[PDB]
């Protein structure tokens, strides 16, 4: 099973929002989206979070953006699989 | 102070059971003597409970040793129906009827020193049934009734302390004795021996003879 | 106690009781007694 | 928030993969004492504001002692009789001399040679535990009794100490093991630490016995042999065959 | 900041000196009982914790220990339940042959010839024949054995004893702070993730492990003393293996993805088993594991210790559009901050819910056997009826509570509550509109129909014969619901429900489910039930919004949420507030869903319960509800005076009591009518005669004899009234379908 497609999906769909978070891309526990839902906000400290991390990827973020990596993967991977793909 | 039933845990009842009542370890965690009036009549509850079961369990105990020399002696479960058997011209009616007769005689006796603690000591009876009081500080009636008829051979007349010693003893052993006759009863429902049938059954084979094996206590082994 | 002995007087708890108490009278009558339709003396 | 800085420079102080886990409520009640104090909490539990109930400084900490030292003897127990059967020292099957196959699971297993039913040795574990236990808890109430009531004269050594996680008296501190507060600080994380190490050998040796249905060093082993297969992921698909 | 557990120590000493001197709580309940009306509050005001104390941490410390006593009294009550199945009941005999045993599960004594009421149920038995479909839920949790129910019995017991000894702890030893209740997010979080969503997925995984394997064997066909005990299927793969062959993979297919592989017991299916008549279990396991999984989803919204997560607030305070000016601005100090607004809200969701659960539950039945029993059907789905409807009465009585005491106009200026409450004549005057024209188009639909039947112009009168109301749009949607697997719903096999259409699913020579056709006559009923809905929302709306002011009585708020009238000015001002509004609701209520129960009671009997007669279904009546239902004639000859014969005909048998009770309520219904039209005043003077009559003997009692309040007089009337009503319906329904059926 490692290596196969489901495997390179898997870790690619669990990877790449780990990357986004990081460098802004995606909303992480610092910084948030306005009320429009589409621009990102500066980042606040107001979550009491450190971290060893030169930005400050909290191990909250990473927790809640793999999570969303597995959602989205799990989803990918078995769409592609119900439909004579994969 | 004194010892308590609980090591430490000072929260022992407030100073309604502070170290006055013979047998007194603070042990009421339920409150049902917390009143003084409860109390003194729980006080006598438990002298004549404590004396009733010390009574029944010595009649139990002898009658379950004749029951191993082969003696014409039933078990202590089935004396009544054995005896019933045995005297077929005596009515059961009767005989609980003249119980609770004879009994009511010195129940009331009894009940007349509790409502009035000195004044069972005159009239038809002389002036040593009125007792000698003891705890609340009454200094007559109560469950010790002293005189030479309750207590012929002056066993607590004399030295305070001989007299305090001996109703540790009584107190003590009466606990002890209902706590054991409680012990009859399940043993005998659990079982269905008597109660030295049980002790020798036990001491000659230690194991596969406890609470566990007779397959009512542990209900599903 | 004395104030639980007080909670167990109230009408609330001693009516319900004294009506069990009647009501379980009158079926122990009926259950040794039944079907009795006249004074039969 | 943005921490303290100057707080929060104590757990990089301990090193390792702590700071990682340690947030700003948490330096605000854990400033170094209690031993094993390294700032993880991320949940705020220890938090001695709005305290009650079994949710305190002192009852969780108290806990954690009780629950590393049992959590000693139980590993220790879990891999002894196991090594012993392995290495043949003891008369016992291999699979016999496992940890959960000892009459504690009557359904997993049993070892029908005790010299009584498991049963009534739970009785009589059940009344000395309760003298035990109840003696240890009306101790932490009441921080100087049992002390004062007799005990066949064993009332000398259960006067205890200030905390109730360590008594220390004329028994539970025999040999007098450190005799400096530093160094009797520095026993004190060792004892923390291996007690957790084995809290979490504990759970591990439950769940791989779920799991694997052999003795913890029985996988220790077959793990060695082969680590590629016999494994977490290996075994997932025979998990209670 | 920083959701925490804050609790004070020992807040309240636990002794006994407040039992023995009622009504310490309230301050005008102390110092003794002058008149009977003090009696009466006590009673009145036990749990009105707002007058009690004006303390909302109190309030809430005190909403939480009775929410515990109310677990426990519900445990206790879970704990007889199993424990008369255990004991007193015919289980193991009614596992063996489900189809031609009679549930039951009460046994009584022999005092006063009321053995009798030992019905032949049975297996050997004789009880009371239940109809609560715990023997159906409990083969579908798996069971097959009466040691199990005892096991349950006495678990429920020492919760019941966990519940009380929370309730105690929480109120007298470690009481929580007001901070602690108000975290919403934290307990929203909570009770979807942890309470909802790991329920749903122990629930998944008990079935997979227990009620698959145990009922497949019974379905399969086994006396149950033969199948394994359920630890044994849980606790080696074999067994299940042979029985569900992806057990034989484990859980490696499920971390790796290949889902697939456990299609043979994670199916889609629909429909009902052909041999039980309920939905396939492995389709409830495959629902159960799916909403677990979007409830976990779903308990991570909210944002508590950590940065990530939304706000209640901030998500609330950002739905403003032109319409509304500030939305819901206020809303979240509104809900966090009276409790009788989240009770408000709570009731009127678990109401519909309830009604939600019982339509679905007739449609779909979802436990083995369940279908085909009759009693079981109708007796579940009037109860949960019923409930719904109280729960939504209730609903509106305590948003008006909420609207006397909690509002303040300060911060709710021109929000949403704010606007509602400015133009409420609007609201009240449409509502009312809809109301006349329902009721006309509805009711003198009835009366025409009944006019042109007694005229002998059966012509003209609305009826499938005559004058055609199809419901074009009800029967759309049912053949739409019908053409949906494999068009619309590609991966089902078949309609969630034998009513949409198909064919009929028979059990033991018993209808389970057959489609359900609407036409004229359910058209009528349907438009009769939204009349209903419509006046006791109007009724309900009306209350809530006149409830603070009026222009007839501009302080009406001043004079509280329940208080009987104003004097006789004004023309007369009875029944002016919001507690008199309830009380008219109940009302309509009452005759909303005994109008919703009778239809469905006919239309089953009438259109799906039978019998199949290897030729077609015999139903119980013949049908006659698409004929005679378009007429008031055809409800009071062919349901209730046909229908009735079970009833009154009833003495001498094991229905017998079912045929007190009929009688019996009718007197409870008409006493409280005693209530219901007569006033205070004429009481008070009787009883002043009476108070002579006494005196005259020295036998006056200390204590007042005071005739009942005007509020107390209205209470009592709708209690009886319902009660009565409520029994006749209960009564009637039990012995028609526990003699027919
Ligand atoms: C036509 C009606 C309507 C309108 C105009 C809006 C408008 C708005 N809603 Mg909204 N909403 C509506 C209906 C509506 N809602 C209904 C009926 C519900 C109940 C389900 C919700 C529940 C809802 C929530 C929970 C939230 C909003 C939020 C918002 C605001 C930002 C949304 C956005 O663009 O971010 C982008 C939207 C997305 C990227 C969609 C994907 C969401 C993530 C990825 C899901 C991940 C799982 C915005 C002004 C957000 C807010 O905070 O207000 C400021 C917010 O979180 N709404
Ligand atoms: C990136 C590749 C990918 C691919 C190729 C697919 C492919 C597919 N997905 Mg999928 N999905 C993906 C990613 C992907 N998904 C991701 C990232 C997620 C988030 C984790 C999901 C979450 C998801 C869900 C939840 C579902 C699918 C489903 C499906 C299948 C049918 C979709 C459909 O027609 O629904 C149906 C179209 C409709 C219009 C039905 C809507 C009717 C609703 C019930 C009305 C009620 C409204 C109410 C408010 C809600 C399909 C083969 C469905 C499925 O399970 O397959 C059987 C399905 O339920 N996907
Ligand atoms: C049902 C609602 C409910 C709620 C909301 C609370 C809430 C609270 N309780 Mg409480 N409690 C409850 C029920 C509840 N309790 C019941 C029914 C009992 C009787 C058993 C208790 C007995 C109790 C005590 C003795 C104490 C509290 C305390 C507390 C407070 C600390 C919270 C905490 O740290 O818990 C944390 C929970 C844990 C650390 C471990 C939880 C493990 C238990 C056994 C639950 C696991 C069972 C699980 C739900 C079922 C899974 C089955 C399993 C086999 C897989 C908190 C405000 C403490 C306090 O005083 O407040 C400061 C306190 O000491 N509670
Ligand atoms: C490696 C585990 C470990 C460690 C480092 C400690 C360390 C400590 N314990 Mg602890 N203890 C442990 C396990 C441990 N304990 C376990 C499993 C239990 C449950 C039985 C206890 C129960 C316990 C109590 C009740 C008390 C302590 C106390 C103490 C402190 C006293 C100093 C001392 O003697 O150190 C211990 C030195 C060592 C552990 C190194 C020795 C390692 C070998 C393997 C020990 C084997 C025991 C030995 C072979 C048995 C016979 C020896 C003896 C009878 C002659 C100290 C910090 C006392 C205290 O705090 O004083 C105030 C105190 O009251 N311990
Ligand atoms: C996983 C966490 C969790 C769970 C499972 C629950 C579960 C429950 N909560 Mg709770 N709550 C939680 C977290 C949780 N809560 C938190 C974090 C807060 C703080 C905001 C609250 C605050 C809160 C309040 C104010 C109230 C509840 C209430 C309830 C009960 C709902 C009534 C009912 O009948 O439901 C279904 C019934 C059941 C599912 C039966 C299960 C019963 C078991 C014993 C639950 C015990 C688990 C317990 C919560 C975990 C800790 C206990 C431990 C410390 C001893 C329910 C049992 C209400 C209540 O009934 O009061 C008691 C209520 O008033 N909760
Ligand atoms: C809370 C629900 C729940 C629970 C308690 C269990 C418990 C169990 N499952 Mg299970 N399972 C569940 C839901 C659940 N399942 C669901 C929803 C599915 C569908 C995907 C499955 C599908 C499944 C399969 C295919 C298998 C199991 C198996 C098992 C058993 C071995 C796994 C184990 O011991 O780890 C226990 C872990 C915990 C108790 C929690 C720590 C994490 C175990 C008793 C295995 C088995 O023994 O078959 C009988 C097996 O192969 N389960
Ligand atoms: C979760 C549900 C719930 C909760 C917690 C509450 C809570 C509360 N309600 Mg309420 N209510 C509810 C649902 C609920 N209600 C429903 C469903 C309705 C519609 C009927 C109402 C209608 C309602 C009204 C009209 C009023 C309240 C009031 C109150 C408050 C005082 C209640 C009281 O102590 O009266 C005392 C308790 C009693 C008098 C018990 C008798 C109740 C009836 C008569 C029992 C019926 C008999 C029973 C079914 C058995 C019959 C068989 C018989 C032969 C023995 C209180 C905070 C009062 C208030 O002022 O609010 C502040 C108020 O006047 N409620
Ligand atoms: C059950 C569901 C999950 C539970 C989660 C919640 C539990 C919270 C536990 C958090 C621990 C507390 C703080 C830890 C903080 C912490 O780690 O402390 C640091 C730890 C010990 O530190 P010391 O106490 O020795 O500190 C002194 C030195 O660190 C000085 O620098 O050092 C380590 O790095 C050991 C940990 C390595 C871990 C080895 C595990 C290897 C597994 C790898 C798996 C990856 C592949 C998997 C493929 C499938
Ligand atoms: C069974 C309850 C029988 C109670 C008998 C009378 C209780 C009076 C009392 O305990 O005094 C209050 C007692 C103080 O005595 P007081 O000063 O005379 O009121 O208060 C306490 O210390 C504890 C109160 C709890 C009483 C037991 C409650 C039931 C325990 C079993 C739980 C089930
Ligand atoms: C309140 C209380 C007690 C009791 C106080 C009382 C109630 C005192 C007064 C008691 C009285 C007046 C008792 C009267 C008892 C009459 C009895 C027991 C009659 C018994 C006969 C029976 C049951 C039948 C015998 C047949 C037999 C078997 C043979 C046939 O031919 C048929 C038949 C006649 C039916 C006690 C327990 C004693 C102690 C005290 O601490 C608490
Ligand atoms: C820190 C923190 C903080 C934050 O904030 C939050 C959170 C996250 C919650 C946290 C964490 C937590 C955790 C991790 C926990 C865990 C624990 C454990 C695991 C324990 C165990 C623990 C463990 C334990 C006790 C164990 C013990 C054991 C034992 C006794 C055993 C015994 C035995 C033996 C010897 C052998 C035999 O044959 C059997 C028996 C008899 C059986």
């Amino acid at each position: 099973y490692l290596g196969s497609t489901t495997n390179q999906i898997m870790v690619l769909s669990t990877f790449l929002p780990l990357v986004a978070g990081r460098f802004g891309l995606a909303p992480t526990s610092t910084r948030h989206t306005n009320q429009s839902g589409i621009k990102l906000l500066p980042a606040e400290k107001s979550a009491g979070l450190v971290s060893n991390d030169p930005a400050g990827f909290n191990a909250v973020d990473v927790l809640a953006l793999g999570a969303l990596g597995h959602i989205l993967g799990c989803g990918i991977v078995l769409g592609l699989k119900s439909t004579g793909n994969l | 102070v004194r010892e308590l039933w609980f090591p430490g845990n000072k929260e022992v009842v407030p100073d309604y059971l502070d170290g006055s009542l013979v047998g007194d370890h603070g042990f009421d965690p339920l409150g049902l003597g917390s009143s003084p009036e409860q109390l003194s009549w729980n006080v006598h509850a438990e002298i004549f409970h404590g004396r009733l079961a010390m009574t029944g369990v010595a009649g139990i105990l002898l009658t379950s040793l004749l029951h191993k020399g082969g003696a014409d002696v039933p078990e202590w479960f089935e004396a009544g129906r054995v005896y019933l058997d045995r005297n077929p011209n005596v009515d059961f009616g009767a005989l609980l009827f003249s119980t609770i007769v004879m009994s009511g005689f010195v129940e009331f006796k009894r009940l007349n020193d509790i409502r009035n603690p000195g004044s069972q000591g005159s009239g038809i009876l002389p002036e040593d049934f009125k007792g000698v009081g003891g705890p609340q500080g009454r200094t007559v009636g109560g469950p010790y009734v002293g005189g030479r008829y309750f207590d012929p051979m002056g066993l607590c007349r004399g030295s305070p302390e001989q007299t305090l010693k001996y109703k540790w003893n009584e107190i003590r052993n009466g606990r002890l004795a209902m706590m054991a006759f409680l012990g009859f009863a399940a043993q005998y429902a659990a079982t269905g021996k008597g109660p030295i049938d049980n002790l020798v059954d036990h001491v000659a084979d230690p194991f596969h003879t406890t609470f566990v094996h007779n397959g009512v206590s542990v209900p599903f082994i | 106690m004395k104030d639980f002995t007080t909670y167990l007087s109230t009408a609330p708890v001693l009516t319900l009781l004294s009506v069990t108490v009647v009501a379980g009278l009158l079926i122990e009558i009926n259950r040794f007694f039944p079907d009795a339709l006249i004074a039969a003396f | 928030e943005g921490a303290d800085l100057a707080k929060v420079e104590r757990v990089a102080k301990v090193g390792g993969l702590y700071k990682n886990f340690t947030s700003g409520q948490a330096l605000s009640y854990l400033d170094g004492t209690l031993p094993g104090d390294f700032g993880f909490d991320p949940l705020g539990l220890c938090d001695p504001e709005g305290a009650g109930g079994f949710i305190t400084p002192e009852w969780l900490s108290y806990s954690e002692v009780i629950h590393c030292r049992w959590a000693m003897l139980g590993a220790a127990g879990f891999l002894a009789p196991e090594i012993l059967a392995t290495a043949g020292l003891i008369p016992a099957t291999p699979e016999e001399a496992v940890w959960f196959r000892s009459g504690v699971i009557p359904p997993a297993g049993q070892y029908g040679k005790y010299w009584m039913d498991p049963y009534s040795l739970f009785w009589i574990e059940a009344i000395l535990m309760n003298f035990a236990e109840l003696k240890r808890w009306q101790d932490f109430k009441e921080p100087g009794s049992q002390s004062k009531q007799y005990f066949l004269g064993l009332e000398a050594v259960f006067g205890g100490s200030g905390n109730p996680a360590y008594p220390g008296g004329q028994w539970f501190n025999m040999l007098n093991l450190g005799k400096t507060p530093e160094e009797m600080k520095k026993l004190q994380t060792n004892e923390i630490r291996n007690g957790r190490l084995a809290m979490i050998a504990c759970l591990g040796c439950a769940a791989q016995g779920v799991m694997t249905q052999k003795g913890p060093f029985a996988n220790l082993l077959e793990h060695l042999a082969d680590p590629v297969s016999n494994n977490l992921l290996g075994n997932l698909a025979t998990i209670l065959k | 900041k920083k959701v925490k557990i804050v609790v004070d120590r020992n807040p309240v000493a636990t002794n006994f000196e407040k039992w023995a001197k009622p009504g310490h709580f309230s301050r005008t309940l102390s110092k003794g009982p002058t008149t009977t009306t003090w009696i009466w509050n006590l009673h009145a005001d036990a749990h009105d914790f707002d007058t009690q104390t004006s303390d909302l941490e109190e309030i809430s410390r005190k909403v939480f220990s009775a929410h515990f006593g109310q677990l426990g009294i519900i445990f206790i009550w879970l704990s007889g339940m199993y424990f008369h199945g255990a004991r007193f009941s015919n289980y193991e005999a009614w596992l063996t042959d489900p189809t031609h045993i009679k549930p039951s599960a009460q046994v009584v004594w022999p005092i006063v010839g009321q053995e009798i009421l030992n019905a032949d149920v049975g297996g050997g038995f004789q009880g009371l024949q239940i109809t609560s479909g715990f023997f159906q839920l409990w083969r579908a949790a798996g069971i097959t054995s009466e040691l199990q129910l005892y096991t349950t019995a006495i678990g429920a017991l020492v919760m019941a004893a966990a519940m009380f000894f929370a309730g105690w702890f929480h109120y007298h030893k470690a009481a929580p702070k007001l901070e602690w209740f108000q975290n919403v997010e934290s307990m929203l979080n909570h009770h979807l993730g942890g309470l909802l969503g790991l329920g749903s997925l122990a629930w998944a995984g008990h079935q997979i492990h227990v009620s698959l394997p145990i009922n497949k064997l019974l379905d399969a066909g086994v006396d149950p003393k033969e199948i394994p005990l359920p630890h044994e299927f849980t606790l080696n793969p074999e067994l299940m293996a042979q029985l569900y062959p992806s057990f034989s993979k484990g859980l490696a297919p499920f971390f790796t993805l290949d889902w697939a592989q456990y299609s043979d017991f994670l199916t889609f299916q629909g429909g009902l088993n052909p041999v039980t008549g309920g939905l396939w279990l492995t389709d409830t396991v495959h629902h159960h594991l799916a909403i677990a999984v979007l409830f976990l989803i779903a308990g991570h919204q909210y944002r508590t210790n950590w940065g990530i997560g939304s706000s209640l607030k901030e998500i609330l305070e950002a739905h403003k559009g032109p319409f509304t000016g500030e939305g819901h601005k206020g809303l979240y100090e509104i809900l966090t901050t009276s409790w009788h607004a989240q009770l408000a809200i709570n009731l009127a969701l678990f109401g519909s819910l309830s009604i939600i659960v019982a339509h679905h539950m007739y449609a779909m039945p979802p436990y083995p056997y369940l279908a085909t029993d009759y009693g079981t059907q109708l007796s579940l789905f009037t109860h949960h009826m019923w409930i719904g409807g109280f729960c939504i009465v209730g609903a509106g009585a305590h948003a008006a509570i909420f609207m006397v005491r909690d509002y303040d106009p300060t911060n709710n200026y021109n929000n949403l509550l704010d606007r509602v409450l400015r133009h409420r004549d609007a609201i009240i005057s449409h509502l009312n509109w809809v109301c006349i024209f329902l009721g006309f188009h509805s009711f003198g639909l009835y009366i025409h129909n009944d006019t042109m039947s007694a005229l002998g112009r059966p012509q003209d009168m609305f009826s499938d014969t005559a004058i055609q109301l199809q419901p074009v749009f009800a029967q759309w949607v049912q053949n739409t619901h019908f053409l949906a697997p494999g068009f619309t719903a590609p991966n089902a096999l078949a309609s969630t429900s034998p009513s949409w259409g198909g064919d009929v699913v028979a059990v033991g020579g018993k209808v389970a489910m057959m489609p359900i056709s609407l036409g004229t006559a359910d058209f009528l009923v349907h438009h009769i039930h939204a009349f209903t809905i419509h006046v006791t929302v109007l009724i309900l709306l009306k209350g809530v919004l006149y409830a603070r002011s009026s222009r007839l009585i501009p302080d009406k708020a001043n004079l509280g949420f329940r208080f009987p009238c104003d004097g006789p000015g004004r023309g007369g001002t009875c029944q002016v507030s919001a507690w008199d509004h309830v009380f008219l609701g109940l009302f309509w209520m009452y005759n909303s869903i005994s109008i919703v129960i009778f239809h469905f009671s006919w239309k089953m009997q009438s259109d799906v319960w039978g019998t199949v007669s290897a030729n077609g279904v015999s139903h119980i009546t013949g049908g006659n509800f698409a004929q005679s239902a378009n007429t008031i004639n055809g409800w009071l000859r062919d349901f209730l005076w046909a229908q009735s014969s079970q009833v009154i005909q009833s003495y001498g048998s094991a229905l017998s009591a079912y045929g007190l009770i009929f009688l019996g309520a009718h007197f409870v219904w008409a006493f409280s009518l005693m209530f219901l039209f007569s006033g205070r005043g004429y009481w008070q003077e009787l009883i002043e005669s009476i108070v002579w009559a006494h005196n005259k003997l020295k036998v006056a009692p200390a204590i007042q004899p005071r005739a009942l309040s005007i509020t107390q007089g209205r209470a009592v009337g709708v209690a009886h009234y319902l009660l009565g009503g409520i029994a006749t319906t209960w009564s009637f329904f039990l012995a028609r379908i526990l003699a027919v059926g």
